[PDB]
């Protein structure tokens, strides 16, 4: 409620495994539509200005 | 006219509450009401609805 976007658009966010090839458990980096519809989501509900 | 008269309200707006469609093609030299409504601006894609 506080970021006003959706619980699973949060649970994708900390999902995100920032490795980046590895020196930790593994690269969870979505693939490029999934990024884009990810964004969307969690940008959609802003004001207009 | 009686919606613009008490809720202050637009005349394609009042219209659209009064029954009518949402006018996707207005006058044109200005922006419509469906875009006034859902592309205001377009998030990063083309709308398609």
């Amino acid at each position: 409620s506080a970021l006003h976007t959706m619980p699973s658009v949060i649970r994708t966010l900390v999902n995100i495994r920032y490795v980046t090839a590895l020196n930790k458990a593994e690269s969870n980096l979505p693939s490029w539509d999934e990024w884009q519809t990810l964004a969307e989501n969690m940008e959609a509900g802003l004001s207009t200005q | 006219l009686f919606y613009s008269h008490r809720y202050a309200l637009s005349f394609d707006d009042a219209q659209v509450l009064n029954g009518s469609v949402i006018n996707q093609y207005a006058d044109d030299d200005s922006v419509s009401h469906f875009n006034r409504l859902f592309n205001t601006p377009p998030l990063k894609g083309k709308i398609f609805e």
